[PDB]
């Protein structure tokens, strides 16, 4: 479960819990 | 959004965006002063753009107010995303007119079978990413509730619905979360969370608004 919110990234931990920081560097689903 | 729609400019004149550097979370507007969004959006500071169709390009329409009060909801928790509402009061009130408007709260919930109207300017693609500039908008119904809890088991309570398609294809998606799910011209669902999306068997999960129509109300009455 990863909430929709739209979040940039660099690493899992700027996420919240259920997403990861995908290849695009944008929080999502695995 | 995937696998939806552009809407017609400002035709849906209860969205908002709620920015903070840039677009991150989607709204609706239920009170001239008041905006409903998602607890998982909270931020300390935000400004809530009105009136937007175009998020890159300032068209004419749009009204930035920023807020004055961010509510979530007491209850909420953010390991199982129950309870996930937040009110937002402006710093004053908006200016409404066709572009801008509010949309009701439910007098009843939603039965399964709905049909229903969802937006916002999340990703529009299931793999991958393309965040568009224009608002989309995606039709789906509202989905039983064993449907819900069989396509996520143990983790549907009793403030979610589950509203799209089994099949896949077609959901919101990040960057949609706050948004409106509007059924009948009442607002029934917060864009929440999902398993990835448009995935088949993973529908879209929604806060079940009408089960906080009382929260909302003595929330407003003590601010
Ligand atoms: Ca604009």
């Amino acid at each position: 479960g990863c909430p929709r919110i739209l979040i940039r990234c660099k690493q899992d931990s700027d996420c919240l819990a259920g997403c990861v920081c995908t290849n695009n560097k944008f929080c999502g689903s695995p | 959004i995937v696998g939806g729609y552009t809407c017609a400019a400002n035709s849906i004149p209860y969205q908002v965006s709620l920015n903070s550097g840039s677009h991150f979370c989607g709204g609706s507007l239920i009170n001239s002063q008041w905006v409903v969004s998602a607890a998982h959006c909270y931020k300390s500071r935000i400004q809530v753009r009105l009136g937007e169709h175009n998020i890159d390009v300032l068209e004419g329409n749009e009204q930035f107010i920023n807020a004055a009060k961010i509510i979530t909801h007491p209850n909420f928790n953010g390991n199982t995303l129950d309870n996930d509402i937040m009110l937002i009061k402006l710093s004053s009130p908006a200016t409404l007119n066709s572009r801008v408007a509010t949309v009701s709260l439910p007098r009843s919930c939603a039965a399964a079978g709905t049909e229903c109207l969802i937006s916002g300017w999340g990703n529009t693609k299931s793999s991958g990413s393309s965040y568009p500039s224009l608002l989309q908008c995606l039709k789906a119904p509202v989905l039983s509730d064993s449907s819900c809890k069989s396509s996520y088991p143990g983790q549907i309570t009793g403030n979610m619905i589950c509203v799209g398609f089994l099949e896949g294809g077609k959901d919101s998606c990040q960057g949609d979360s706050g948004g409106p799910v509007v059924c009948n011209g009442q607002l029934q669902g917060i864009v929440s969370w999902g398993y990835g999306c448009a995935q088949k068997n993973k529908p879209g999960v929604y806060t079940k608004v009408c089960n906080y129509v009382n929260w909302i109300q003595q929330t407003i009455a003590a601010n």
